[PDB]
């Protein structure tokens, strides 16, 4: 018993395709990664299955070939290969095998052979009436199991045979036969395969391995980010079926058919009309031996499936021979003058014989037969009139005897009497089907009910699947079914036993995927949403569901990959994925007091990046050429659909004007084009980084040509250029940027005013409510802060790709768009085959009309998706773009007051940068730091008179008083020229007595 | 009266006839007799 694990082998190439450096995804046949293969080694028939993995690395050569025959004799075609040295000769013909089937040594196929620490790699396969042989032959280092690696089969033969093969044998050639070779069996299996530049498989992923493999799948990538990735569904498979329909009860009176006592004549026969009960053939069937049992138009068990309104029945008694006259299309004297069964006729013959009851010693003449008629009945007829036959030329006048005789005469039956006379009963049953309600149906059947389980159930007829519970619901008594608001049935009424039954539905959920970085591990946790744990390595229940794979941690931190209802999951370092509470953040107690201020005493310069797009990919559609190409055909069915092709395109060409418009709106604030002065200095200010760069021809700044470093045909599908290009958005940044360095905020209103430039920021200084001396006596250190936070700008752009996860999304989702509208090419939308050329050939044009018909309707809804997104984007990017004009003109060509609109902090002034399809803003703000803390009193009592600050707040540092600014400490003392009276003494709460001189 | 009395299924048949015109049939004996309907 040597069982060994399959590892990632056995991959082929499923195709004749050629790609280069993508990723693809197939369904076919496969050798699942680590899989239960078997290692062999008198031999019985291994099943071919729907494929085999032969892998044999035996060099010795006691295998020679296969044997594929479903038989392995001469019954049936038995494909035989021989791998000699000469060459290989796939043979199928007809061989008489001998008593052992060994050489010492039709549909012929001569090949050159398969064979060359050699790994023979084989995989047969039979699909489609074609039998394929992939093969591989790769050097192993020493070792006695499957290596590790990926390597991939090659076709090597494709045969046109298409037999039937359920058994495959290995053929001997000299008895024990020891060969090490291993055999797996494929299955279904979706794989991605990933294809190098030079046309290989270097990799494989399993779709259906692990959670991790799902996900790779899914996004079609082998490296996945951190993230939770929702992956596939779940869903609780029925366990039993359960069918319920009433109690069987009423029956169709088939004992009284039978079991009469007396059947009357067949001259007259009886009829017995028979509906609306019951169907029960057990006391037929349990009713004595029958001679003679013919049902002409149904078998006898699928008499119960098919339902029959109405059912006839004739009981007669015959002689013995005179059943075989009672037939269709038979002729005889009892069949053209008794009782004719029509030639088609539908039903079943049951006879029995009668000789023990209906027998008399002498003789019971009571049962009489027709022997003489004018001419032959026509089917399913009764003829009951007896008068004197008139088989003379001359008139019978009314009487009888010569040539005149009776038309009836009677069977003598006695019980002396052989087989072949001894009276015999017959019930015919005829079934007749009319265009009408039926409700006449055989023992509907039922099963034991299943509850609080998963089951299929059919319930009077009404059918679904879901859990069956005990339901506090009345219904009324006539009623049967309960339906909720929806329309969707949430009780029923049993049958056999009148009990309100609740149906759920079973349980059903996302599953998603939280990992880290692939990069970081392997590991990753399942998230079943809305799931009970109870339904599906460390389970824990949470608000969004149950999570296996992550353990649960009281201490809270903050949120990394998002769950759901405060459950956040992170790669915390066996130890594994934790998940928590998040954190909302550090709990701080500001010291409040009636007579407590904090006055910062320093400040530090921040500069903060914002990145918001601008403008979207230009794109247009030819609607002909997209749905149709180049046929003729199909350009004029389009042509009755109406005009949506003009629709699209004035959509379309309105999101590219709307594009231009919004970069026209952000980017051309300034008429006139400004330019730094050659001698750039402005204060220990460095706006190198800012500022263009003469040296490179593109003459963008550093932090620009960072951006555009890290954020950088068809089918009548076209991208429009814009209408301004990278280089004039520069010279736009450029002189937004010359203009705030010269001139201020003064361009933005009217004429450029030169001003120094530490006396623009003194200005701004005063505008967040700090005095200009703040500014001047701090220069070289405001100066410095200014410079490194630019610095630190360009690393925390350059290391961190996510701050400009904004833009790069939009290309994407363009990107991702544009290739789903041409995915949609290849999709079939329900006819014969995606390309046009090839319906028009293979299928005359009444019949291709209904194909292009399909694959028109297809496409087209696909342009009407594909510019409806489109629109939709574009509504987002215009408001961007809106966003972004506010933005330069309140923060770029002013000081804007409002709060966390320009950064974040005291807003000073903004820089724009050009990024591939948006701006970038650096907002320079002041933040207020190292706060002291001080009494405060809000007026100071002297002379008897109020005293309030004109400016700033009054602070003690606990033994004397001062009126200082509020962002900065500045302490002075308190003087006339700094207060104003307002007042007396006695109305404000929490007055200071002290003193204010002058 | 004025009010709401929602009328519950007795009977249905599979009769499957076209129905036209219909009579209602009283105990009447040939004893005077009047009913309103
Ligand atoms: C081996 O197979 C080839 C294929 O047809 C055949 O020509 C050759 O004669 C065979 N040789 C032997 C060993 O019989
Ligand atoms: C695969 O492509 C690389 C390209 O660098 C090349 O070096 C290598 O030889 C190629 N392998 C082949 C041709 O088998
Ligand atoms: C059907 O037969 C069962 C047998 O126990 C009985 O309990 C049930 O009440 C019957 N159905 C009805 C509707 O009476
Ligand atoms: C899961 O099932 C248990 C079983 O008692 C129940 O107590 C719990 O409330 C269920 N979970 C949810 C979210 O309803
Ligand atoms: C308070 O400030 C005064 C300056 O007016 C200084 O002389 C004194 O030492 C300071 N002491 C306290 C109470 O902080
Ligand atoms: C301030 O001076 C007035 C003058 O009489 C006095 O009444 C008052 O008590 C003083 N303030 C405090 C807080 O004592």
């Amino acid at each position: 018993q040597s069982y060994t694990n399959s590892f990632t082998r056995g991959v082929y190439y499923p195709d004749k395709v050629f790609r280069s450096s993508v990723l693809h995804s197939t369904h076919d046949l496969f050798l699942p990664f680590f899989s239960n293969v078997t290692w062999f080694h008198d031999n019985p028939a291994l099943p071919f299955n729907d494929g085999v993995y032969f892998a044999s690395t035996e060099k010795s050569n006691i295998i020679r070939g296969w044997i594929f025959g479903t038989t392995l004799d001469s019954k049936t075609q038995s494909l035989l290969i021989v791998n000699n040295a000469t060459n290989v000769v796939i043979k199928v013909c007809e061989f008489q095998f001998c008593n052992d089937p060994f050489l010492d040594v039709t549909f012929e196929y001569v090949s050159q052979p398969f064979l060359m620490k050699n790994l023979r790699e084989f995989v047969f396969k039979n699909i489609d009436g074609y039998f394929k042989i992939y093969s591989k032959h790769t050097p192993i280092n020493l070792e006695r199991d499957l290596p590790q690696g990926f390597s991939a089969l090659e076709p090597l033969v494709d045969l046109p045979i298409g037999i039937n093969i359920t058994r495959f044998q290995t053929l001997l050639a000299l008895t024990a036969g020891a060969a090490a070779y291993y055999v797996g069996y494929l299955q279904p299996r979706t794989f991605l395969l990933k294809y190098n530049e030079n046309g290989t498989i270097t990799d494989a992923v399993d779709c259906a391995l692990d959670p991790l493999s799902e996900t790779k799948c899914t996004l079609k990538s082998f490296t996945v980010e951190k993230g939770i990735y929702q992956t596939s569904n779940f869903r609780v498979q029925p366990t039993e079926s359960i069918v319920r329909f009433p109690n069987i009860t009423n029956l169709c009176p088939f004992h009284e058919v039978f079991n009469a006592t007396t059947f009357a004549s067949v001259y007259a026969w009886n009829r017995k009309r028979i509906s609306n009960c019951v169907a029960d053939y057990s006391v037929i069937y349990n009713f004595a031996p029958f001679f003679a049992f013919k049902c002409y138009g149904v078998s006898p068990t699928k008499l119960n499936d098919l339902c029959f309104t109405n059912v006839y029945a004739d009981s007669f008694v015959i002689r013995g021979n005179e059943v075989s006259q009672i037939a269709p299309g038979q002729t005889g004297n009892i069949a053209d003058y008794n009782y004719k069964l029509p030639d088609d006729f539908t039903g079943c013959v049951i006879a029995w014989n009668s000789n023990k009851l209906d027998s008399k010693p002498s003789g019971n003449y009571n049962y009489r037969y027709r022997l003489l008629r004018k001419s032959k009945l026509k089917p399913f007829e009764r003829d009951i009139s007896t008068e004197i036959y008139q088989a003379g030329n001359k008139p019978c006048n009314g009487v009888a005897g010569p040539n005149c005789y009776s038309p009836l005469q009677s069977y003598g039956f006695r019980p002396t009497y052989g087989v072949g006379h001894q009276p015999y009963r017959v019930v015919v049953l005829s079934f007749e089907l009319l265009h009408a309600p039926a409700t006449v149906c055989g023992p509907k059947k039922s099963t034991n009910l299943v509850k609080n389980k998963c089951v299929n159930f059919n319930f009077n007829g009404l059918t679904g699947t879901g859990v069956l519970t005990e339901s506090n619901k009345k219904f009324l008594p006539f009623q049967q079914f309960g339906r909720d608001i929806a329309d969707t049935t949430d009780a029923v009424r049993d049958p056999q036993t009148l009990e309100i039954l609740d149906i759920t539905p079973c349980s059903f959920g996302g599953v998603s995927v939280i990992t880290p970085g692939t990069n970081t591990s392997n590991q990753v946790a399942v998230l079943y949403q809305g799931v009970n744990c109870t339904e599906v390595s460390n389970v824990f229940q949470t608000r969004a569901g149950c999570l296996i794979g992550a353990e649960y941690v009281n201490n809270s931190y903050e949120c990394d990959i998002p769950i759901g209802a405060g459950i956040c999951a992170s790669y915390q370092t066996s130890q594994s994925i934790i998940a928590y509470t998040m954190s909302l953040g550090a709990e701080n107690s500001v010291a409040y007091s009636n007579n407590s201020i904090a006055i910062p005493t320093n400040f530090t310069i921040s500069v903060t990046t914002e990145i918001l797009p601008v403008s979207m990919t230009k794109t247009s559609v030819d609607c002909t050429m997209y749905i149709c190409g180049d046929s003729t055909e199909c350009s004029n069915l389009l042509l009755q659909y109406g005009s949506f092709c003009t629709q699209l395109k004035r959509a379309l060409t309105g999101i590219a004007v709307e594009q231009d418009k919004n970069t026209q709106e952000v980017f051309a604030q300034v008429k006139q084009i400004y330019k730094t002065p050659p001698i750039k200095y402005f204060g220990g200010f460095n706006f190198s980084q800012i500022l263009p760069d003469p040296s490179k021809p593109s003459k963008r700044s550093p932090i620009e040509d960072l951006l555009f470093n890290k954020v950088t045909k068809f089918n009548g599908l076209t991208v429009l250029p814009p209408l301004l290009t990278d280089e004039m958005i520069a010279q736009y940044t450029s002189a937004l940027l010359a203009g705030t360095i010269t001139s201020g905020w003064t361009f933005g209103a009217g004429p450029a005013l030169q001003i120094p430039f530490p006396m623009q920021m003194a200005y701004r200084f005063n505008g967040i409510g700090v005095t200009q001396n703040v500014l001047y006596e701090n220069q070289k250190l405001i100066a410095n802060q200014f410079n490194s936070a630019i610095g630190k700008i360009q690393d925390s752009l350059s290391s961190t790709p996510s701050a400009l996860g904004k833009l790069q999304d939009v290309v994407n989702h363009n990107a991702q768009a544009l290739n789903t509208l041409v995915k949609q090419l290849s999709s079939k939308f329900g006819a014969i085959s995606s390309v046009l050329n090839d319906i028009l050939s293979r299928l005359d044009p009444p019949e291709a009309e209904v194909q292009i018909d399909r694959l028109i309707t297809g496409r087209l809804q696909s342009l009407q998706t594909y510019v409806t997104q489109q629109l939709i984007r574009a509504a987002e990017i215009r408001a961007s773009a809106n966003l972004a004009a506010t933005k330069m003109s309140e923060c770029v060509l002013g000081q804007s007051k409002r709060v966390d609109f320009c950064g974040k902090g005291y807003h000073l002034m903004s820089f724009p940068q050009s990024a591939p399809h948006g701006v970038v803003f650096l907002h320079v703000t002041y933040v207020p730091a190292q706060e002291k803390n001080f009494t405060t009193a809000p007026a100071i009592c002297h002379d008897g008179k109020a005293h309030f600050p004109r400016e700033g707040v009054f602070v003690s540092n606990g033994t004397h008083w001062f009126v200082t600014q509020r962002n900065f400490y500045e302490p002075q003392i308190i003087t006339t020229d700094n207060t104003f009276v307002s007042g007396n003494c006695d109305v404000v709460i929490g007055i200071v007595n002290n003193t204010v001189y002058d | 009266p004025q009010g709401f009395s929602a009328l519950e299924p007795l009977v249905d048949l599979p009769i499957g006839i076209n129905i036209t015109r219909f009579q209602t049939l009283l105990a009447l004996h040939r004893t005077a007799g009047a009913a309103a309907y």
